[PDB]
């Protein structure tokens, strides 16, 4: 009776009551979503507590199987992840105040409301109002009002209580057997056991920096792009060897510059690619969109999907009777049950977004007959790496021309092809930075390297230096800025979004080079080629069976995260950014400020 | 003439579980292998040893017929050769078995919405089962080194665990009603079989 045989059996219990008290709490959860009422909310309620009692249970109960005399690394996983302490590993006070601390933040953000100093009651809140100002706007003042009132009226109450938070979590990382907050959430990253696919926890900050070294001379040529073209808007409020203020990015907080296409298009005179219109005049409806996706992922050997899916997922709004949440998510209730909740109109997005979705839902049916503990991406960059390079064969010109949205007769120019390429570069090279930023700013004030007096002075330092953006207007030690994020304010990640960019134009590399394709990496469609679809579906199967590193390289061929790929995605458009920006300067001086 | 009663065994109102399943005995009677084609959507029809054309007359001494219910994917366990939770701990068949195997979806009749955990199965064992041996023992499996007198608690885990089964499950976990046969003959003359 060794120990081996002790948790192999319990595994199988804890699997066997897992799966009914998952799908319940599950059912449950679906609908509410579907039915918005106080019943089903109660027993969703009461599910998830069934569920949650049930784990915290069981990860007790486990904790006696020790990892030292175990050895078959696939039960080495589950044990892992059933035996994660977390806040429970904690006297009963401090886990209370954690507590009220988190979900005294998360209310302070949702509740946000600032009002304009002119009449007391118009008040905005973030969606809409805020998000609306920072997204269609071109006034430099009323940006700048809504800019410094949000971190005024919001950010100035979390600093306080994101002290005490900072604090309690650095205390349970250490009695976890950690080193800082930031050294636990690494650890998803994390490979130990396996010979020659081992990834150390520091490993992941080398990594990021020698991929961003190579990252940044694309992204400087495209500052100095969108540098250029933002002077036009802003005559007088911006310096041409200077940073970009950090309110003209169109968005909120400079996460994406998707909303600067307006002011950024290479040839205003040719329009995008959009088949609506032949989309409503082929009367096309939902089931249309999602049997054409199915058709698509069928032609390169997945299989169809299951008669389940067609009759108890809904793909449209009720109508004013009955209230869901319209956001379109791939739900996994486990036994065999797959659905999509999508209020699907008749639009090119909504026609993406349905193959993102069935990219998330052949994900999560491949990986079905895995256990319950490893049914899971290989890490947290993984999902949304194969809804995006599902989605981006889809959009091609040929596939819309396979399947009769664009005339047989349309020639494709190559000003389209830089327009495209630029519309892809303001929301997938304009993130990276900022997401690099943030983590190293996390993780440096979870280590201690910033001193609780230097918070708002090295991140503003950090976003001169490596970003390119300044702030409008001086800040002390009072505001917290990042806390304004909702990823801060609510405790989550952030390096997910960066390894999962950097990861999703690897698998389309490997996947356009196994499929015979020649010319340029963007105008590549995976249709019709089985190679493709059983490369991936090699990856897909595994789930967290194996090593992220062993994954990696069942697709693209290569034991670590590269850059290569998505700089080889954007070679037409940094020859072009080259080209034109050869009467302009390249690079920003930090001293540069706008109130200086 | 007297019919064989092939029409209980396919037209019950309730199914047994797996680790005990009903075992009527079919003798002394004129077989017939019409009333058991109908039914259309069958799920499997495998025979070995025999033919189902071939099936329409033959005289043996004794027929089994086996009833119980189990989920989509595991219908590949009632074939001779195989290992698994249902072959291991509740119905083995032998290498040598003789018979046909019948398995259809039973969906509308066997499931409930909020669950229907009527039917159970068996999870852990101390051993293995000989071919047609059954076992309705509900004692404590002891998964460590010392005994549990008798009460669940550190490494005491209740043996039999329910289906659940929900209309909206998978076709690999609905519910599917199975029933096998099994053909012996003896040294007695043979009498069972039709026209
Ligand atoms: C994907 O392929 C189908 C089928 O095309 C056939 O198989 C290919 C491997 C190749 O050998 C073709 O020459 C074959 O015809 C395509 O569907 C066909 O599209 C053409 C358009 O030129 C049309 O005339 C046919 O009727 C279609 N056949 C059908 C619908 O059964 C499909 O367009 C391909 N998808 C692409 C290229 O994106
Ligand atoms: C989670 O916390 C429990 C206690 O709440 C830990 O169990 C103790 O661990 C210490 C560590 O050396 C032992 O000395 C004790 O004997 C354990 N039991 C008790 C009752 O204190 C458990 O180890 C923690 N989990 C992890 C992964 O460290
Ligand atoms: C739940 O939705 C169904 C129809 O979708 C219907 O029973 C009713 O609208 C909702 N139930 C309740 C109790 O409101
Ligand atoms: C790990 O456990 C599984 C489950 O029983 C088993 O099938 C597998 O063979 C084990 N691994 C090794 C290397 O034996
Ligand atoms: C998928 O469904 C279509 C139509 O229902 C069918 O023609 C095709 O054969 C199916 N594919 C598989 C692999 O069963
Ligand atoms: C596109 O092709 C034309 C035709 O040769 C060429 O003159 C032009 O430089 C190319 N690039 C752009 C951006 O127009
Ligand atoms: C099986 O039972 C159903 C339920 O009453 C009945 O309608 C059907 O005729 C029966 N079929 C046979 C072959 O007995
Ligand atoms: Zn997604």
């Amino acid at each position: 009776s060794t120990i081996e045989e002790q948790a192999k059996t319990f595994l199988d219990k804890f699997n066997h009551e897992a799966e009914d008290l998952f799908y319940q709490s599950s059912l449950a959860s679906w609908n509410y979503n579907t039915n918005i009422t106080e019943e089903n909310v109660q027993n969703m309620n009461n599910a998830g507590d069934k569920w949650s009692a049930f784990l915290k249970e069981q990860s007790t109960l486990a904790q006696m199987y020790p990892l030292q005399e175990i050895q078959n690394l696939t039960v080495k996983l589950q044990l892992q992840a059933l035996q994660q302490n977390g806040s429970s590993v904690l006297s009963e006070d401090k886990s209370k105040r954690l507590n009220t601390i988190l979900n005294t933040m998360s209310t302070i953000y949702s509740t946000g409301k600032v009002c304009n100093p002119d009449n007391p009651q118009e008040c905005l809140l973030l969606e809409p109002g805020l998000n609306e100002i920072m997204a269609n706007s071109l006034d430099y003042n009323e940006r700048l009002w809504a800019w410094e009132s949000w971190r005024s009226e919001v950010g100035k109450q979390l600093r306080p209580l994101y002290e005490e938070y900072v604090v309690l979590k650095n205390e349970m990382a250490r009695a976890n057997h950690y080193e800082d907050y930031g050294d636990y959430w690494r650890g998803d990253y994390e490979v130990n056991g396996v010979d020659g696919y081992d990834y150390s926890r520091g490993q992941l900050i080398e990594d990021v920096e020698h991929t961003f070294e190579e990252i940044k001379p694309l992204y400087e040529h495209l500052h100095a792009y969108v540098r250029a073209k933002l002077m036009n808007a802003y005559p007088s409020y911006i310096s041409p060897i200077g940073c970009l203020p950090a309110h003209l990015l169109g968005d909120m907080w400079g996460r994406f510059w998707t909303n600067l296409y307006s002011l950024t298009v290479p040839f205003g005179q040719k329009p995008n690619i959009d088949v609506t219109d032949a989309m409503v005049d082929q009367a096309w409806d939902a089931q249309r969109i999602f049997k054409e996706a199915e058709k698509f992922f069928v032609s390169v050997g997945l299989p169809n999907m299951t008669q389940g899916f067609w009759e108890n997922s809904m793909l449209t709004d009720p109508g004013n009777v009955q209230k869901a949440v319209c956001h379109p998510t791939a739900w996994d209730l486990g036994k065999g049950d797959f659905r999509i909740l999508m209020c699907t109109k008749v639009t090119m997005d909504d026609f993406l977004t349905a193959h993102h979705e069935m990219g998330h839902i052949q994900y999560d049916m491949a990986y079905a007959a895995q256990p319950f503990l490893l049914r899971n991406g290989a890490n947290e960059g993984f999902h949304e790496a194969v809804g995006e390079i599902m989605s981006l064969s889809a959009a091609t010109p040929k596939h819309l021309k396979s399947i009769g949205l664009l005339s047989p007769d349309f020639q494709e120019d190559n000003e389209t092809e830089i327009n495209f390429l630029l519309k892809q570069a303001l929301t997938i090279v304009g993130t990276l930075p900022f997401t690099y930023m943030l983590e190293k700013w996390r993780w440096m004030v979870f280590k201690g390297e910033i001193p609780k007096d230097q918070w708002m002075k090295k991140w503003w330092e950090m976003k001169r230096e490596i970003v390119g953006v300044v702030e409008p207007v001086p800040h002390d030690e009072t505001y917290c800025d990042p806390a304004s994020l909702f990823h801060v304010s609510n405790d989550y990640s952030f390096i997910r979004y960066y390894t999962r960019t950097l990861y999703q134009f690897q698998f389309q590399e490997a996947l356009c080079q196994a499929a015979k394709h020649e010319g340029p990496l963007h105008k590549c469609d995976i249709s019709n080629s089985t190679e493709a679809g059983q490369k991936l579906f090699n990856m897909l199967r595994l789930g967290k069976s194996e090593p992220w590193t062993l994954a990696l390289e069942n697709v693209v061929g290569a034991k670590n995260m590269n850059v290569r790929p998505l700089l080889n995605y954007f070679e037409p458009l940094f020859t072009w950014l080259k080209d034109q920006n050869k009467n302009s300067f390249v690079g920003w001086s930090t001293d540069w400020s706008p109130y200086a | 003439t007297n019919l064989c009663p092939f029409d209980e065994v396919f037209n019950a109102t309730t199914f047994a579980s797996v680790y005990a399943w009903n075992r009527k005995r079919i003798s002394n009677c004129v077989a017939d292998y019409s009333v058991l084609y109908n039914f259309a959507p069958f799920f499997a029809f495998k025979c070995y040893g025999v033919s189902p054309t071939k099936l329409n007359d033959l005289c043996f001494t004794n027929v089994y017929a086996d009833s119980f219910v189990i989920r989509g994917n595991e219908v590949s366990q009632i074939a001779p050769g195989q290992t698994g939770n249902i072959a291991d701990y509740n119905y083995k068949l032998p290498d040598d078995f003789t018979g046909c195997v019948i398995a259809w979806n039973s969906n509308k009749l066997d499931s409930k919405v909020g669950g229907n955990y009527n039917y159970r199965y068996r999870l852990f064992r101390k051993s293995n089962l000989k071919p047609f041996e059954r076992d309705i023992s509900t004692e404590i499996y002891q998964a460590g080194n010392k005994p549990c007198n008798g009460v669940a608690g550190v490494n005491c885990y209740f043996p039999l665990q329910s289906y659940g089964f929900r209309p909206t499950y998978g076709v690999g976990h609905q519910p599917y009603r199975v029933v096998v046969l099994s053909f012996e003959l003896l040294h007695a003359p043979a009498t069972v079989c039709g026209p």
